[PDB]
């Protein structure tokens, strides 16, 4: 995205133009959660072993 | 509003700072042939800094 | 034990062009922690033997 | 589709490009707006 | 994307149009890299037991 702050996206772009840049930023933040929880489940399989 | 301008090889580059302006007479009121914007929302020009 | 592997971030993601490496600064640490996760496998393969 | 709303108005050629979703201006703000989820066509013809 | 070669995108398409097509190729290589690290951590857990 052009900015990492959601107040600096929707206020600095059009509401048709903000729906591209916000949906790229949430999908990048969903993939950061998919790396975190998958790492915790593999370490849960090690710590229960 | 000036009658005489400069050309594309050497233009007149002016610096505008430390003041307040009104973009409602430039944008909202529009006796202009073409207004275009790229990275800034043209509706929110009076808002942003 | 298994075969210890390592993945370079530069050669696999990019086609050895200068424009691809400038776009990885916005993506950041995605390939850094996936490199360190394969480092954490490879230090435990020597401990199994 | 369910129904059609034909909005007939005579507009000058300088202001005719402000009929679109997401427009702001003299004719755009205080008269006729379109939302971002609006779906339809714009048909123009020279009446001069 | 249209072409998988990053040299074919930069030498043909516009630089506003190149940044869409290159970033589709970067995101697809990171999802294949996220596929590879997730499998090799589970195969490290199967070889640990």
């Amino acid at each position: 995205a052009i900015s990492s702050v959601l107040n600096d996206i929707f206020s600095r772009l059009d509401p048709p133009e903000a729906e591209v840049q916000i949906d790229r930023l949430i999908t990048g933040r969903l993939q950061s959660l998919q790396t975190y929880v998958t790492q915790q489940l593999i370490r849960a399989a090690e710590i229960r072993a | 509003n000036a009658t005489r301008f400069a050309s594309v090889y050497a233009w007149n580059r002016k610096r505008i700072s430390n003041c307040v302006a009104d973009y409602s007479v430039l944008y909202n009121l529009a006796p202009f042939f073409t207004f275009k914007c790229y990275g800034v929302s043209p509706t929110k020009l009076n808002d942003l800094c | 034990s298994m075969t210890k592997t390592s993945v370079d971030c530069t050669m696999y993601i990019c086609g050895d062009s200068t424009e691809c490496s400038n776009l990885l600064l916005q993506y950041g640490s995605f390939c850094t922690q996936l490199k360190r996760a394969l480092t954490g496998i490879a230090v435990e393969q020597d401990k199994n033997t | 589709f369910t129904n059609v709303y034909a909005d007939s108005f005579v507009i000058r050629g300088d202001e005719v490009r402000q009929i679109a979703p997401g427009q702001t201006g003299n004719i755009a703000d205080y008269n006729y707006k379109l939302p971002d989820d609006f779906t339809g066509c714009v048909i123009a013809w020279n009446s001069n």
